[PDB]
DNA sequence: ATCGGCCGCCACAGGATGTATATATCTGACACGTGCCTGGAGACTAGGGAGTAATCCCCTTGGCGGTTAAAACGCGGGGGACAGCGCGTACGTGCGTTTAAGCGGTGCTAGAGCTGTCTACGACCAATTGAGCGGCCTCGGCACCGGGATTCTCCAGGGCGGCCGA
DNA sequence: TCGGCCGCCCTGGAGAATCCCGGTGCCGAGGCCGCTCAATTGGTCGTAGACAGCTCTAGCACCGCTTAAACGCACGTACGCGCTGTCCCCCGCGTTTTAACCGCCAAGGGGATTACTCCCTAGTCTCCAGGCACGTGTCAGATATATACATCCTGTGGCGGCCGAT
């Protein structure tokens, strides 16, 4: 989490950087699948079939 | 002379924008309404902490991003990008909440 | 004391499918979206209020609704614990 | 020539079949050995009740038959009476063992 | 002697079997090596869980109760061994 | 469970008849979803358009 | 020109097949009696967890002013959903081949499982004290308004065949 | 032979959005201090479990038949999949409404806390009877063999569309 707040440029952890912190980690994830996290949101994740086709 | 986008690339970006947010979606106060309403149909005249509702809201709006998530994994599945109550219905059918 | 399921909103639903990942929404998604989120709020509040009738109490705290979505499978984080 | 049926119509009679059945469809020793080779790779010289084999074999079948359920809803739900590996991943990512 | 290629011993008739009791009507090819490797990853999860309860217990066999409470542990109760 | 052995036109309540009387009923599914019960299979459920027309 | 051949489609039914249903056998698994013993029950006491009253103030709900971000509504379009059709490929069915699962035997022994000894490890009790929590404060990290660079979006034009069709 | 429109490729420049960068305020996190109550230490028993030994259960190992079912090969046709045509429904955007948010205040419902009583269960002791291991009967049902009834793929007759022919 410290690390996620380094790469947000922020010297205090928020609940963003717990959520990004479990969910980038894989056996964290494994850990807290069932689990919410207040005031984090999720992952920027956008499937690949949705951006449009810039070939 | 007026500008105007493509459809999808204001759509992703709004994707992209709520991705990055994490405020509640959902306003306070119809969710706090909406809280109310299916409350007293259990007990009346029921009393929330604020941080129960807050509670509530942060819990329900996760769950229907997850909702929408596996969703949108359905809907891409079956060759679309819109997603379909018959998408919502696989979703909360293989997770087993069909009862 | 009815319209409180139409006050979750067709912009506040579309936000919650552009946070999930959704680029394309029909329009038979908010009803049925609506329906969803009351049965799950429905489950929720039962059992937050079924802990509230236990400890013989008026008002719904938030360890009770930390309670029932932890009976529930769905552990929430920050209201307490 | 002799006769042949459909496809379809010995498909629907298997399913009916073995859903009325309550046999175990995995045979006995091989699974048997597959558990074997899987405990192998966590203690060298491990025993195995008949019981406990029994109770995998059952839990595997039941976990396995509950997947092609799911998987035979996603194949329908892709306009498809054929489950695919896409179908089988789609199910296990919504079911959350992803 | 070391055991090797069982996951092989899952025939494709069984893989058939099982999609027949699962309602399936048409079965594609890959479908039996994606079975495979789900049933094995499966197996992985409780037999890893049944070695370390039999681990704890101080014993060199697995029971049918140590399947059962790692069956249950993981939100899949068997019934029929105990419990 | 007797009454799925009456429908089975059997007097000894067998795994299946458990089964089908958990799986047949609302309620007991509801409160046995994440249960496996051995020797039982599943309820014969065959999708609509699986069928032959 | 209308009329038979042929295809499309519907449909009606010999015929092979799987399977719902009728008896016979034999089992071995379920039901029941018996010994018995260990856990269920009755009685009694101690006390401490729990029931109940009062208090108070926390904080939950109700009400109003404005304002403004957000929700509702319309509208034009364009792009994705949906239906249809053709190609093919690859899966299911059937038959022969054959690999091995299953059952039935016995032998052996590692190890599950029960019993006795004791000892060392933890519950229970008091003193004490220092670490952890309520309260406060101040200040700097975070939130936020504004400006410029930038960075992707998108449409207009220029050239370009190219495609005809009037 | 002709140039008038029409989709493609490239590139350029408006254009809205976003990133970056400072500037200012603000309010909650870091830190200091009292204190108070539970962490720690010392000591005492009690019994849960570590350990040795014995046993005897079933788990692994091997072999022999036995067909049940897996493996392989041809084949054919039905569904997967790609392409295309349409159309309609959702998405961006402008305009209008609207109630969500802030914030400010007011009254009171009850959350929580403390005090005191009180009675319900923990624990011992004694007694005794219902539950379990073991033995023995007995009949429910799985299956072999017997007709034999739906059922479905297909063989083929018939009605109609149509299509070409003499
Ligand atoms: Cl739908």
């Amino acid at each position: 989490a410290g690390n996620a707040a380094r790469d947000n440029k922020k010297t205090r952890i928020i609940p963003r950087h717990l959520q990004l912190a479990v969910r980038n980690d894989e056996e964290l994830n494994k850990l807290l699948g069932r689990v919410t996290i207040a005031q984090g949101g999720v992952l920027p994740n956008i499937q690949s079939v949705l951006l449009p086709k810039k070939t | 002379k007026p500008h105007r986008y493509r459809p999808g690339t204001v759509a992703l970006r709004e994707i992209r924008r709520y991705q990055k947010s994490t405020e509640l979606l959902i306003r306070k106060l119809p969710f706090q309404r909406l809280v109310r309403e299916i409350a007293q149909d259990f007990k009346t005249d029921l009393r929330f902490q604020s941080s129960a509702v807050m509670a509530l809201q942060e819990a329900s709006e996760a769950y229907l991003v997850a909702l929408f998530e596996d969703t949108n994994l359905c809907a891409i599945h079956a060759k679309r990008v819109t997603i379909m109550p018959k998408d919502i219905q696989l979703a909360r059918r293989i997770r087993g909440e069909r009862a | 004391l009815r319209d409180n399921i139409q006050g979750i909103t067709k912009p506040a639903i579309r936000r919650l499918a552009r946070r999930g990942g959704v680029k394309r929404i029909s329009g038979l998604i908010y009803e049925e979206t609506r329906g969803v989120l009351k049965v799950f709020l429905e489950n929720v509040i039962r059992d937050a209020v079924t802990y509230t009738e236990h400890a013989k109490r008026k008002t719904v705290t938030a360890m009770d609704v930390v309670y029932a979505l932890k009976r529930q499978g769905r552990t929430l984080y920050g209201f307490g614990g």
